[PDB]
């Protein structure tokens, strides 16, 4: 059984949006996850399937060291997805995925996080928005979550 | 309200 929409705490949340939930460890940072399928369990628990994002800080460089993040608003990618529960949810926040001849949104505009990467969790490595590495279907999401930013920001400053 | 738990995947 599957669900397009889920409701919780006065809050509708659709598919292909990102959320903010609430970490596993207290002392972690709210985590990032873009929604991918709202399903019901055998036990009528709804759980969410999330897309993480991983923190340049927390996301493992192959040489064992962290990255360091541009801008405080930046987000790195991935395809690491996990089953949390529906009331893990706090809000919907506001993810920018903003290729590389455009340039970053201003942030007393449009306040938020901006993603330029797209972490490799098996090889621990960052690939572009764009890249020849992905297979099909993930350049596919690439370009899907690409899109739905353009479909915000209309202006284009190159830099 | 639940937690979230992130799960470890097998890397390089």
């Amino acid at each position: 059984t599957h669900f397009n929409q889920f409701a919780y705490d006065g809050n509708t949340y659709d598919l292909e949006v990102p959320v903010l939930l609430v970490p596993e460890d207290k002392s972690q940072k709210p985590y990032v996850a873009i929604i991918k399928d709202i399903t019901q369990t055998k036990d009528g628990s709804m759980m969410i399937l999330g897309q993480w994002f991983y923190r340049p800080e927390e996301a493992e460089k192959r040489g064992g060291g962290n990255w360091q993040s541009s801008d405080t608003r930046e987000l790195f990618y991935s395809f690491h997805r996990d089953e949390v529960p529906a009331e893990s949810v706090m809000h919907r926040c506001v993810v920018y995925f903003v290729p590389a001849h455009k340039q970053l949104p201003k942030r007393k505009n449009n306040p938020g996080f901006i993603v330029r990467k797209v972490y490799d969790t098996v090889e621990k490595k960052l690939w572009k928005l764009t890249d020849k590495d992905y297979e099909d279907s993930k350049q596919r999401e690439i370009d899907v979550l690409v899109k739905k930013t353009m479909n915000v920001l209309g202006d284009l400053p190159d830099l | 309200t639940k937690a979230a738990r992130k799960s470890a995947p097998a890397t390089g």
